């Protein structure tokens, strides 16, 4: 229950629980499959 | 036969090949891309010269030896003289751009060395003064030239040690920003895509730099026997979707 | 009127507690979101990137060249460099994984180290990289080293290695500050043939090592850090 | 969810281990790619790891003090600590700035908590009981200059009362100009040859002001203000390398000089334990 | 008895706050209403109305002379009058949009600036207004002034020509009291061709100018204003 | 919910959302079109 | 020249109406191709038709 009319007023916002690390961890332009080679 | 390996970029009227690539980088994983409605708020039309300043600009050269700590260039600094895009970039009163950065490094397979290529955004300066000492702005847009890290430290300028990025973090984290390795033994080249990335939809392009381009030797240039002690690195980069809005008089700014 | 009765802890601040506040600009507007690239969502999505470790220690000032494992050429059975693996003290202790399993009390999952070779091109080597489980010693030569987890790694065209320290563990979460009961192991390396230079080429080579933490870690109860502090306020 | 599938021997000709680190990328290798694993669940979301729940805990950004006394004859409230402006800020304190600055551009609503205790250092017949008024000064509104301005009406201008001892709450949306609060920013606010460098020059949020409503009673009564922050409704965007080095000032990335290795130094060779 | 935990911030007063109390006149009964011409809903509404410019600042005392942006016969090339746009102070500030834009911390939107020629019917004349978006200084000639936002205006039976400041922004919001980052323009006017008199007349013409803001506009983060002070209560 | 009998008893009241500028600025007996000619 | 040697060049065509470039910077600012020596030997440049006129005269 919000007692309260703005948004700023309401508490925390709940998880995410989005978590795609590939923008961070494989952000390569051609795909790399692991097990196939890196350099081809 | 399509390896990872050999690769070609053509932007505008000028194109690159690379017979010994280690892939590419794409910044955050998005690709240069131009500025939607939605997220508007300037109302002039943007100018959008395209194949004029989309192309690839050479830097000046640097030569990387033995003793070498490092380079910094900033963006759209570095670019603030080549062609057509760089008058437009005096000439309006906000720009907005992407650019592909093409780092090149040949050597022979009996060399040994490695070079860290990355792209920070919002890289703030940290002043050798300490304190609250700012770091006055030529200092900050350098142009072409890029500032160079084994320089010696001078008055109003930014400190140049490595091991702390410029700002008081470790040159070792520097990984968590996009980047490529150019390791001798492997690699001969380091190309990054990077999307525009700021807080505001467009910018001041001389007040403002948007991220620094960084080229660090870190395992240590070492040459077969005899061999001159040294090797040349190109810096090659591109605008791309480049957009310009608010023309008017042409700025004048400082030295 | 209504009757209630209050409890303990009323009144109470928690620094912790997640309640409504009445907004002190009522009907104010705040300014649109535009799109950014690299939105972070979990310090689990960035602890996966890997980062550089200074293995190199040894100097007395911060240098370069503690990020760089020096290699020898025609060496046979010795040991290239070794650590105990407490991830939030030592060599690990300032990479970004190191820096933030400091935010959090207890860790538990699998790490991934990896080497990436930078010798000249027309060079070989063949090293051995080992993982000692908690309970035995630093491994003291290769033959104690390669009876635990260990990897054979030849060096080629394929720069890089990947080792994993798999989780080995009774107990299902370790301290991230130095703990006995809760120690994690020894990682040591060790030439397996030896580095062979070719010919007009000299000297050391060295290996580059990150750390990121597999897809399978996990942080828990967060805490400050001994990283960082301060003895009065900063100003303008 | 697994944790680890089970894994058995392997001789192949397809080396999950073997790869090129030039290339930017961190291949998500698991413990299955190199030895034989049984399987084993994760029990476990990241739940606590969240950024939302990394900076939505109050932490204090700032301690300042005002003094109720006499102002008969005093030049200056403002010097005598009659009153207390703070042109806010979160860079001040270091503990929440180094959990900030991990991230590039960040953009939450804040909560805000202002603690007040009073002291009486030197012989009082008794504890005064004191009201304080917290009022936010945004930036083009006048100042106050006296203890009891008209400036402290603040008709306009939100502002809380209440008492020392107690704990006064509230928050404010996002007041940023832009999409997201920079955290750093490589820029002038204008080309000009010595304007100033950095954040600062962003910084430009007011100040808040603080004064205790009561008169003056027969001693002095000093009250301590401690402001804490909780973000809530936290985005965060591009990742940066956490801080190292100590701090020197309020949104510059200045590092002190002569500061101390801030990497161990190895008791022993590279091959020790 | 229902439990109850009182949080921090409990007995407050927050002057922003919104909530219910008691009447004390309790079922008292409020005049009917009665119709009355012009209601205001939104200050939006009334900072669209154009108000005039004291744009000739240069008196000593306030004058109704100030209103006046004298014009000389035949000069040519030659500037007009010049202004920063910081609409929160000089020209702007007592204007009804500068009055009303210092309520509040934030502004973002078009201006519309209008000039209404005074001068006799039988004159002629033709001016260039020149809006200067930040990043250059203060136009120094038409030359300079022609490259930006302009406007020839011809003058006519139709005596007035509104100019609109369009947007020009990085950042989307301004703020109200004067600041570099936030800067919004230089507005300058100069002869396109020049002043020309009948016969048997003589002497200066002037313009009237106005401001008044586009239906773009916003405003934003209330704040008290610099614009009225005082030292001891009133009264009666 | 109001908790109290009396209308002046309740919170303030919800935004007006009329907003129409012409009795201020357009008081003009016959219509001026944009575009075309004021006086004719 | 050896294959265990390497070389990057660029070659640069200037359109009509400028001078023949006088460094690499003035060059790189036309049609231009970095070429990057390699196990492929050879690198085609292309000098597409620039003209006003559209044809010229062979003398
Ligand atoms: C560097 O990042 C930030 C992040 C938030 C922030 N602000 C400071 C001002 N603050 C604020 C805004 C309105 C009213 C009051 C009392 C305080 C909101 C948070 N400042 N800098």
């Amino acid at each position: 229950i919000n007692y309260y009319k703005d948004a700023a007023s309401t508490s925390s916002a709940g998880q995410s629980l989005s978590m795609d690390p590939s923008k961070f961890t494989e952000p390569v332009k051609d795909l790399m499959l692991k097990g196939a080679p890196a350099l081809n | 036969g399509y390896s990872d390996r050999v690769q070609q970029i053509t932007l505008g009227n000028s194109t690159i090949t690379t017979q010994e690539a280690a892939n590419a980088v794409v910044c955050y994983a998005e690709w240069p891309e131009y500025l939607p409605d939605v997220d508007a708020s300037d109302v002039n039309k943007t100018s959008k010269p395209d194949t004029s300043v989309c192309r690839f600009y050479t830097l000046d050269s640097k030569t990387w030896t033995t003793g070498s700590k490092g380079w910094c260039w900033k963006l759209p600094d570095a670019l603030k003289d080549m062609g057509v895009f760089g008058q437009n970039m005096f000439f309006h009163s906000l720009g907005r751009s992407g650019y592909t950065v093409h780092v090149q490094c040949n050597a022979t397979k009996f060399h040994s060395g490695c070079l860290l290529v990355v792209v920070i955004p919002e890289h703030q300066l940290a002043s050798h003064e300490g304190g609250n000492v700012s770091v006055k702005y030529t200092f900050t847009h350098p142009g072409e030239r890029g500032i160079d890290l084994s320089s010696a430290n001078e008055v109003g300028g930014p400190v140049k040690d490595v091991l702390y990025n410029m700002n008081g973090t470790l040159l070792g984290n520097l990984l968590i920003f996009p980047h490529q390795f150019i390791n001798l033994r492997t690699n001969n080249t380091a190309t990054i895509v990077i999307p525009y990335i700021n807080s505001v939809p467009i910018d001041s392009m001389t007040r403002h730099n948007n991220v620094s381009l960084m080229v660090i030797p870190i395992a240590p240039l070492t040459v077969p026997t005899g061999a001159t002690p040294s090797l040349p690195i190109t810096v090659t980069i591109a605008p791309m979707c480049t957009e310009f809005s608010g023309i008017r008089s042409k700025s004048i700014v400082p030295q | 009127g209504l009757p209630t009765t209050t409890l303990p802890g009323s009144g109470q601040f928690l620094t912790t507690d997640d309640r409504q506040s009445p907004s002190a600009l009522p009907n104010y507007e705040p300014t649109p979101r535009i799109h950014i690239p690299g939105k972070v969502h979990n310090l689990l999505e960035i602890i996966q990137v890997d980062t550089l470790i200074p293995m190199n220690n040894t100097h007395t000032k911060d240098e370069v060249n503690s990020y760089l494992i020096p290699l020898n050429a025609n060496r046979q059975n010795e040991q290239v460099f070794g650590t105990n693996l407490f991830i939030g003290d030592g060599v690990f202790k300032t990479t970004l994984l190191g820096e933030i399993v400091q935010y959090y009390t207890h860790w538990s999952g699998s790490l991934r180290f990896s080497l990436m070779y930078t010798g000249p091109a027309l060079s070989s080597a063949k090293l051995i990289l080992a993982y000692t489980p908690p309970g035995a010693r630093g491994p003291q030569d290769r033959r104690e080293a390669m009876l635990g987890t260990h990897v054979v790694w030849d060096i080629g065209l394929q720069s890089t290695i990947v080792m994993t320290i798999p989780w080995t563990s009774g107990v299902q979460f370790r301290y991230t500050d130095p703990d006995t009961y809760t120690s994690a192991g020894f990682l040591s390396c060790w030439y397996q043939t030896s580095l062979i230079l070719p010919p007009e080429t000299t000297g050391q080579v060295y290996l580059l090592s990150f750390i990121s933490a597999c897809p399978d870690f996990k942080l828990r109860l967060m805490k400050d850090t001994q990283t960082i502090s301060q003895t009065v306020a900063l100003t303008e | 969810t697994v944790a680890s599938i089970s894994s058995g021997p392997k001789h192949t000709q397809k080396v999950p281990i073997l790869t090129a680190n030039e290339t930017g990328a961190t291949m998500p290798v698991l413990p299955s790619d190199s030895i034989e694993t049984r399987t084993t669940y994760m029990h476990f979301n990241g739940s606590e790891t969240d950024v939302e729940c990394f900076l939505g805990r109050a932490a204090c950004v700032h301690v300042t003090e005002i003094q109720n006394k006499d102002a008969t004859g005093i030049d200056n409230h403002r010097e005598a600590k009659l009153f207390n402006d703070w042109k806010i800020n979160l860079s001040s304190l270091v503990q929440l700035r180094k959990k900030l600055e991990l991230f590039t551009y960040v953009r939450f609503d804040s909560e805000y908590t202002i603690l007040a205790t009073a002291s009486q250092p030197d012989s009082a017949n008794y504890s005064s009981n004191l009201v304080v008024q917290a009022m936010y000064v945004p930036p083009g509104a006048p100042n106050p200059k006296e203890w009891d301005d008209y400036t402290w009406q603040s008709a306009s201008n939100p502002s809380v009362f209440f008492k020392v001892g107690d704990t006064s709450r509230f928050s404010v949306p996002y007041v940023g100009l832009a999409s997201a609060y920079n955290c750093f920013y490589d820029g002038y606010s204008h080309d000009d040859a010595e304007t100033q460098y950095g954040i600062t020059v962003l910084n430009h949020m007011g100040s808040m002001a603080f004064r205790i409503v009561n008169e003056h009673d027969e001693h002095k009564t000093l009250v301590k203000i401690r402001v804490y922050h909780r973000a809530k409704h936290v985005e965060a965007w591009i990742p940066r390398a956490p801080r190292a080095l100590p701090y020197t000032s309020i949104g510059r990335t200045n590092y002190p000089k002569n500061t101390e290795p801030v990497i161990k130094k190895r008791k022993g060779d590279i091959k020790s334990y």
